[PDB]
RNA sequence: CAGACCUGAGUGUGGCAGGACCACCCGCUAAACUUAAGCAUAUUACUCAGCGGAGGAAAAGAAAACAACCGUGAUUCUCUCAGUCAGCGGCGAGCGAAGAGGGAUUCAACUCGUUGCCGAAUCGGGUCUUAUAUGACCUCGAACUGUGGCACCAUUUUUGU
RNA sequence: UCAUUGCCCAAUCUUUGAACGCAAACGGCGCAUGGGAGAAGCUCUCUCGAGCCAUCCCCGUGCAUGCCACAUUUCUCAGUGUCG
């Protein structure tokens, strides 16, 4: 109970805090450089749920087919109005 | 379209001439392991008209099941019982033969989605459905913006939901009307409809 | 002393060579027949260098050529200015049958060796109904070849050059 | 030309074309921690009546240790961490939960002098 | 809001001598005052096929259903690009908003 | 019996040390409701078992 | 004269899966108690239990419907009909529905395989550009056929070729 | 700059665990790789000393299983399938 020891370690988590928190992002830039891969590991590639991860990435969601998008060309519906 | 008369072709099974390509393959599964990856079908008509579509993803199953019937296991065959549901070969099987095939596949491993699959063959004792299975996770095929609906949540299998169209007919789906029927709202949901209670919110 | 004859195996090994036996063994139907009376050694062959001539090529004969198109002609006041169209083999199962449907390759070349034998069994007999030349020709292998590709299915020749005919 | 040869009428396959891999940026850890140290080694001395005598006879203080330590550990963590050179350990953990390491200091220290080096009393 | 649909005399002995603003419309009709179905849904008329179209009248009532509501189009156009494209009308005109609309009033019942 | 592993080890070094009257320091605040070490192991009475 | 191809191995390489949870769902499967004053049919119940397996809901869903009209127009759901003149049923016990109408909700609808699709697959994977496509190039998945076009409502049927 | 305040994005997170190197009433035991520490040795002869480095120990992380794609434009094979 010469009590300010426990504030002592604490000090002591502040700095290893950090000091990770640094490591960590550096780490995480130097894995880019190229769209995916081993950039960066799970680890640093932060989870986010089973379905959030898994998921249709929108490219490949929103870009669609020709036929459609000729169609889509073709009958666009914004307002028109009617009463009189 | 080539299929046009390989459909025909197809349709031909009664004879000699199927019957060397059958028995063939019948000496050739007789030979062979139970379940397997195929580098393309055997019944491409079926496959490509049940939707087969020549990319990775799609992927070919051949399987092999049991035919015959069942019994209803009971330990050394007893039912207590009053006597309804009995017999060793009581209970016929509701399920079907192909519905369990896709199911079993469904089961047999940890990724593939029926998207159908067709009975190829058949002996004394196995039949086979030339499964066309389709993993959802080729970047190709998640990023097919056509078939990407077969990635969704609802796809967390399919096929023992019932969601084949065979499954689905043993679902039952028909839709002459009074032929339709009950089953329109699954077995059950309609029965929760239908033996509904008093809601009645004034008397 | 060597085991091969008193050896045994793994399946896959077994079914296949026990699979030709097999298929020696029960009597076949003259439709099961129709492969086995292939053309001869040297006719085979003979033809496959021909076919060698109207063989297929990489993605950049016609590209190149786009290119060519496109810089002349589609831009200076100019139209078709393009040479002339490659003159190679018809090829490809569904080509092959509107072609045939369309009665229209001279001589229909068949594969006898092929996944589904089923997938083209119908093709001598649609041969002979459309009247055609039709032979029966061995493996996929050279014809994948000519076209370069691993193995290949269906072939036929609408054209050639007369010199050649 | 030429086919095998056999060892057993039935087949095999052949341990071959194995040569890296090595999958995996692995190791994943970051600014590694390194396990165990040495403020944490020692969790507190243990000073009954017995470390009193034992300090006397084998040169020799019990001090309360991370009870998963194997001796080795700890061995080379003091002599380092204090200088010195330990010529034996006894060690337990009693289900006081703790390790209680009964080391006897060479003869080039004295676990008494050593103490109110720490200022142990 | 409510999308344009036909009328129609509907169903029974019961019912026989009645009539409702029924599903659909009738592709013939909408073909007889002349309209792109797709267009049409693209307007917010319905459509229909299942709607075999068992009498005469029905087209008659119809085209005047549907001239009607054109009768009483605004259609929005869009600026820059010129109204224009089946001439879409005046920006103050309405009000397009809010009311949001019954059909009924345009055709009605 | 005579050995006894390190699980079972933890078992009881993990209940003795709560098997003694509570924090007394604890007991002294404001508001403490406080009963007793409730809780607490015993063995002529309360054998651990197994 | 000469070495493939083809298939099945084994790596490597990148994913995935498991188990959770499991109120509701979706499948699957599947009692007896009970009652009938007995009781076997029946009933309970196509319920319990069991099992598989999802979701935020699921399920369903676009005509081999309904009809018998002066006609109707995906599904769902609700109300309704009708506990019925539909009716099943020791025909008893006991059971037993649909269609329409009113109505909520909805501008909900959608593809492929059999049509000439075709001047080195129009593709895709990879690569590399471009800051993405695209460009580009291989890979080599792919001519056993992916594209595009067309998809028995059309296209104008048909004939104005 | 209070607050064991509040919130929360920021992070930590043993030992487990479907639980997966192997294993299991054992903190057992491994296997690849990295990393650490050090009697002795060695070396520097630095006088001491110091260093350097070994036997020795520890820690990190791979390493379970299935399925799935893939590999330089190819990874290595197999086969009485199969080419002349």
């Amino acid at each position: 109970r010469l009590g300010r020891i426990r504030t002592i370690r604490k000090g002591i988590a502040r700095i290893m805090t950090v000091l990770n928190k640094n490591e960590r992002e550096n780490l995480r830039k130097f894995y880019s450089d190229k769209k995916l891969r081993s950039a960066k590991p799970k680890t640093l590639r932060a989870k986010l749920t089973h379905r959030r991860r898994l998921a249709l990435k929108a490219n490949e969601k929103n870009r669609k087919t020709r036929r459609q998008l000729r169609m889509a060309h073709k009958f666009p519906r914004r307002i028109y109005a009617v009463k009189v | 379209g080539s299929f046009m008369y390989l459909n025909e072709l197809w349709k031909k099974k009664s004879s000699d001439v199927m019957r060397f390509i059958q028995r063939v393959r019948a000496w050739e599964f007789r030979h062979q392991h139970t379940i397997v990856r195929l580098r393309r079908p055997t019944r491409p008509e079926k496959a490509r008209m049940v939707g087969y579509k020549t990319k990775q993803g799609y992927v070919v199953f051949r399987v092999r099941v049991r035919r015959g019937g069942r019994k209803r296991p009971v330990h050394k065959g007893i039912t207590y019982g009053k006597p309804n549901t009995a017999g060793v070969l009581g209970r016929k099987l509701n399920k079907n033969n192909r519905v369990v095939a896709e199911q079993r596949l469904g089961k047999k491993y940890g990724n593939l989605r029926v998207l159908n699959s067709y009975w190829v063959n058949a002996d004394s004792t196995f039949l086979w459905y030339e499964v066309v299975a389709v993993d959802p996770m080729h970047r190709a095929i998640r990023r097919d913006p056509r078939i990407n609906w077969i990635v969704n949540a609802v796809h967390k299998h399919r096929e023992q939901r019932g969601l084949t169209s065979a499954g689905r007919k043993h679902r039952g789906l028909r839709q002459k009307g009074h032929k339709a029927s009950k089953l329109r709202p699954s077995r059950r949901a309609a029965w929760r409809r239908n033996n509904r209670m008093v809601f009645l919110r004034k008397r | 002393r060597d085991l091969s004859r008193f050896m045994r195996w793994p399946t896959f090994v077994t079914m296949q060579r026990k699979k030709r036996v097999l298929q020696r063994r029960l009597k076949v139907p003259p439709a099961l027949n129709q492969f086995t009376k292939v053309l001869d050694r040297s006719s085979r062959n003979e033809l496959l260098k021909l076919v060698k001539k109207y063989a297929p090529e990489t993605r950049k004969a016609r590209r190149d050529r786009l290119t060519k198109v496109a810089e002349e002609k589609k831009k200076n006041p100019k139209g078709t200015v393009s040479t002339k169209a490659p003159l190679c083999v018809v090829s490809g199962l569904q080509e092959v049958t509107r072609t045939i449907e369309k009665k229209t390759a001279r001589l229909v070349l068949i594969a006898n060796n092929v996944d589904p034998i089923e997938l083209v069994l119908w093709m001598p007999t649609l041969c002979r109904a459309n009247k055609i030349p039709y032979a029966i020709v061995k493996d996929k292998a050279r014809l994948g070849d000519a076209i370069g590709r691993k193995t290949a299915t269906c072939v036929a020749f609408t054209d050639v050059n007369a010199e050649d005919q | 030309t030429k086919r095998k040869a056999y060892t057993r009428p039935q087949f095999r396959r052949p341990h071959t074309y194995r040569r890296p891999a090595t999958v995996k940026p692995s190791s994943n850890v970051s600014a590694i921690k390194n396990k165990w140290d040495a403020f944490r080694i020692i969790r507190y001395p243990l000073t009954t009546d017995k470390a009193m005598k034992k300090i006397e006879e084998n040169n020799t203080l019990t001090f309360i240790v991370d009870s998963r330590a194997n001796k080795t550990e700890i061995k080379k963590a003091i002599r380092k961490l204090y200088q010195v050179k330990t010529v034996k350990v006894n060690t337990l953990i009693r289900p006081d939960g703790l390790k209680k390491a009964y080391i006897r200091l060479s003869a080039s220290y004295d676990a008494l002098d050593t103490a109110n080096k720490m200022g142990l009393v | 809001l409510k999308a344009l649909r036909p009328q129609v005399n509907c169903p029974t002995v019961r019912y026989n001598m009645k009539r409702r603003l029924g599903r659909g419309f009738s592709l013939e009709e909408l073909k007889a005052a002349g309209v792109k179905p797709r267009y049409a849904r693209t307007i917010g008329i319905r459509v229909d096929r299942r709607r075999k179209n068992k009498s005469e009248e029905g087209m008659n009532i119809n085209v005047q259903r549907l001239k009607t509501y054109m009768s009483k189009l605004v259609l929005f156009p869009l600026n820059r690009k010129k109204p224009q494209k089946g001439d879409a009308t005046e920006e103050e005109v309405k009000a397009a908003t809010q009311d949001r609309s019954r059909y009924g009033t345009a055709a009605v019942g | 019996g005579r050995f006894k592993p390190l699980a079972i080890k933890k078992k009881y070094a993990k209940k003795l040390k709560q098997n003694r009257p509570v924090p007394y320091w604890i007991r002294l605040r404001t508001g403490n409701r406080i009963k007793w070490n409730e809780k607490r192991r015993h063995w002529r009475r309360t054998k651990l078992h197994y």
